[PDB]
């Protein structure tokens, strides 16, 4: 029973480390208080459109009943007195946010036939693989470590999740995703949304470097002009 | 993109032609089911695409501010500088589209230029 | 690289770690010497790169420009805002011919040059 977190433009993926820095000093004391507690916890969330913090102490339906119950790490407090980190551990489903009652309803069901369910896996690593390189956005170490042939990956879901986590698509797409329960409609989804994201940041880079290639054809007439002057 | 099963099932099959039908249906599975997910990838585009271009502007705009900010440094900000000292100033056209061509010829011109330090020393 | 004096002051160097001390004490001279020029040589092409990803930079802010603040203007440039200014008069023609003669100059003067403030002027 503890007031909802502040996410203020901190969206939390699934299996990843973040770090929520809200102004205000009101969740300071919500931090120290559940520091005697022997295992700390706090409560991630996501924030429905138009983000407003008024209503977020008015109202408590404009966070989404979604959630991502997780254990706290450490304090660290470099630069400013809130530095929460927020992982990624398990994954709720509130019924009713306005009366907390929670429940574990995280649904996997998969087939028990497990032979091509796994192709899509590999088609979606190579995609992810191809989104980084074209668009790099973090270090290739992870893949190495996170390979699919290493077996290690008990938590196909979660890899995905991760994988589409990559992706720049805005909360509101995150929140399309989750309402799918069913895994090949969020895995389609998030695979679409890898590629639309793709494009948009291809075409930001693609205007600088389309810049560079008109420059270099100028000089390069310019040379011709410069060679028979 | 047929399973290691469904190998197994044709490679089972002795009669080359029942082979061969074995293998077309695999064919056929196999470009039914790319083409159910091709399809419901471009279902799931169109419903993405409904996101209006005035995201895609947006965007483009936002980069537009975020290029060499230098960490909100507030320094290399001459231009924005100049337009917000000029916003509380009540004052003529000759002046703001003067200042307009100046300012333009420092976007041309590069930081380090001595007609760059001299425009800028001018436009103080 | 070190110097004839030094290989000689060397050469006077009897004792064999003596000498071999000098040796090392030249190789590292020219060690830094070197690491010092190769340093160097790298900053400044790494400067001159710079200098040309600003002119792409600076491209890419006149595209910013486009359609906003400064680029977005008016129709009328210098050359044809004088045009236009100059249409609704009774003129003769040797001022055309100049008034020609001074509007190629200022598309040949770059905007920035003081000879084209001076032209400017004239015209206006």
């Amino acid at each position: 029973h503890l007031p909802l977190i502040a996410i203020t433009r901190n969206p939390v993926f699934p299996r990843f480390i973040k770090i929520i820095e809200v102004k205000n000093k009101k969740l300071v004391e919500l931090l120290r208080r559940k520091v005697r507690l022997a295992q700390p916890y706090v409560g991630v969330f996501l924030k429905r459109d138009d983000s407003n913090e008024s209503d977020v102490v008015e109202s408590l339906d404009e966070i989404f009943h979604t959630g991502t119950f997780a254990q706290i790490h450490e304090m660290q407090d470099l630069g400013d007195k809130l530095r929460m980190i927020v992982m990624g551990h398990r994954r709720v489903h509130i019924s009713r946010q306005l009366e907390m009652v929670e429940v574990e309803n995280v649904v996997h069901e998969d087939f028990q036939v497990t032979e091509e369910v796994k192709a899509l896996t590999a088609e979606i690593v190579k995609t992810i693989r191809d989104i980084i390189a074209l668009n790099p956005l973090y270090r290739e170490s992870v893949l190495q470590m996170m390979q699919a042939g290493q077996r290690v990956v008990d938590n196909p879901i979660y890899l995905s999740d991760m994988g589409a986590a990559l992706t720049g698509a805005e909360s509101h797409e995150l929140q399309d995703v989750l309402e799918e329960t069913n895994i090949p409609k969020r895995l389609y989804k998030a695979l679409s949304l890898l590629k639309k994201e793709f494009e948009l940041s291809k075409l930001q880079q693609r205007l600088g470097r389309e810049v560079e290639e008109k420059i270099k054809q100028t000089h390069r007439k310019y040379l011709l002009q410069e060679q028979l002057k | 993109g047929a399973e290691s099963h469904e190998l197994q099932d044709v490679l089972e099959e002795t009669n080359i032609p029942k082979r061969l039908y074995k293998a077309l249906s695999l064919l056929k599975k196999e470009f039914e089911l790319s083409k159910l997910q091709q399809r419901l990838g471009r279902e799931v585009e169109e419903k993405i695409k409904q996101t209006h271009r005035k995201y895609l502007l947006q965007e483009q705009l936002k980069i537009i501010k975020k290029e060499l900010g230098l960490e909100k440094d507030d320094k290399d900000a001459i231009e924005e500088k100049f337009r917000e000292r000029l916003k509380e100033l009540v004052v003529p056209k000759h002046v703001m589209d003067v200042v307009d061509e100046e300012l333009s010829k420092l976007g041309l011109l590069d930081n380090h230029s001595s007609e760059f330090n001299v425009t800028r020393n001018y436009l103080d």
